[PDB]
RNA sequence: UGAUAUUGAAUGUUGGUACAGCUUGUACAGGAUAGGUAGGAGCCUUGGAAACCGGAGCGCCAGCUUUGGUGGAGGCAUCGGUGGGAUACUACCCUGGCUGUAUUGACCUUCUAACCCGCCGCCCUUAUCGGGCGGGGAGACAGUGUCAGGUGGGCAGUUUGAC
RNA sequence: UAGGCCCAGGCGACUGUUUAGCAAAAACACAGGUCUCUGCGAAGCCGUAAGGCGAAGUAUAGGGGCUGACGCCUGCCCGGUGCUGGAAGGUUAAGAGGAGCGCUUAGCGUAAGCGAAGGUGCGAAUUGAAGCCCCAGUAAACGGCGGCCGUAACUAUAACGGU
RNA sequence: CUACCCAUGUCCAGGGUGAAGUUCAGGUAACACUGAAUGGAGGCCCGAACCCACGCACGUUGAAAAGUGCGGGGAUGAGGUG
């Protein structure tokens, strides 16, 4: 699981609460599925929705 | 015998626009009758058999949250 | 449970953002209830004008050089303006207002390309997996990501004084 | 080789299961009863997710709570807590919205200070969901079924009247 | 090993009791029913194999790190076992 053309990924941090005692946790990438050319093949995979902004067909 | 005809729904303002579909949206609800047209709103009123009364006496509750209740 | 991205189109109702317009200056005062600084006398006559009321203006409505109507055929500047202006025009501007404009949001619908389908037909193929093409259903919701608020012995780490 | 029997009570209806190795039962289970959730990708459950059980089932079905054959029955209380439902109002985060105020310096400077633009901090009003505050129902839901004074035997049955 | 589940096999000497149904009769309004014959149900009865573990005694550096002896319970089933 991760985004095919800028590779993001999902990784991992802490989490504090008002008194800091941390704990583990982990950051979700925005990803998303669309159908999109891929080396001349059509095909539906992951990407970020960041990519997305400019610069991408569908 | 038809204790509520379609010339009553008519005269309630319920054809149309934007304001009538507020009354029918507001009123359905307050029957527990869910959503309809005019026709399947009059079709609704005829086969769960509410009384007149009732009809009314909701018919001016919402016309008095319309005017603040 | 909200905001925000994925996330589109057409409405309608809608609050405003500026444009465009003609506007009452009521002061207990000038014939008279004639703004703000103002150049200031020159204009108007077949704009039935000036006497004039309300319909741009306020209103217990009085009248206004603007103004559809009979109210008909000159005042103002110049005339005690009790005046906190003396006004042709108004070089510039404001309250009486809505329209088309640029809107922007918030609601209320509608639609379809996004996304979804433990729905159907055909193909890959001999396959209840999968995905490819058609149909259908839903549809900018839902699902997922980040942020926030509730609830939360379901589950953790600990405390529970001395004489 | 091969049933001691009878008369009374308590508990549990019954056959069954249970602490391998100190407890075999009155404990558990059960056929029946009742409450409650679930419209199908059902509810619940395992798993982070795919994928599954439920079920190749469809409310005469499935999960959960209490009670525990059969016969006669299950009284009063909705203030508190839980759950279900509703609207006038109050309170409440993130995010929008940014009034206004600090620091810095072109300039004026005159000696003190005032200080235009820009940058960088701090942020007013306004808006902003559930929940909570509130109201109604619900007891084979969690729960509750009193004190005083005067008045009737049997182990004072104080039954009965007044606060 | 033990707990529960899944697939596929296998074991239970012998004897009792006699449900439904059926057929006869009597019976009644036919019915209700009564009595015979047939029939062979059952988490039924008695009891070996098998499984269990209620009482007592013995053993307690044991024959045995949970047994033996004499009695006891279920034994066609919510069975036992490979
Ligand atoms: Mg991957
Ligand atoms: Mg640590
Ligand atoms: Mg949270
Ligand atoms: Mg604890
Ligand atoms: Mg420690
Ligand atoms: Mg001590
Ligand atoms: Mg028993
Ligand atoms: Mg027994
Ligand atoms: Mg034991
Ligand atoms: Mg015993
Ligand atoms: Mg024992
Ligand atoms: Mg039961
Ligand atoms: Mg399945
Ligand atoms: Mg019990
Ligand atoms: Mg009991
Ligand atoms: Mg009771
Ligand atoms: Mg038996
Ligand atoms: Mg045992
Ligand atoms: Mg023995
Ligand atoms: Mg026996």
């Amino acid at each position: 699981r991760k985004c095919v053309i800028t590779g993001k990924k999902t990784t991992a941090g802490n989490n504090r609460s008002h008194a800091m005692n941390a704990s583990k946790r982990t950051w979700g990438a925005n990803l998303q599925k669309v159908r999109i050319l891929v080396n001349g093949k059509p095909k539906k995979v992951y990407v970020s929705a960041r990519a997305l902004k400019s610069g991408k067909v569908e | 015998e038809e204790e509520i005809t379609f010339a009553e729904l008519i005269e309630a303002g319920l054809v149309g626009g934007e304001m009538a579909r507020r009354r029918r949206q507001r009123l359905g609800e307050e029957l527990k009758i869910g959503y309809a047209n005019g026709r399947q709103f009059h079709k609704r009123l005829k086969v769960f058999r509410i009384s007149r009364d009732a009809f009314y006496a909701a018919l001016a509750q919402v016309m008095r949250e319309e005017a603040g209740d």
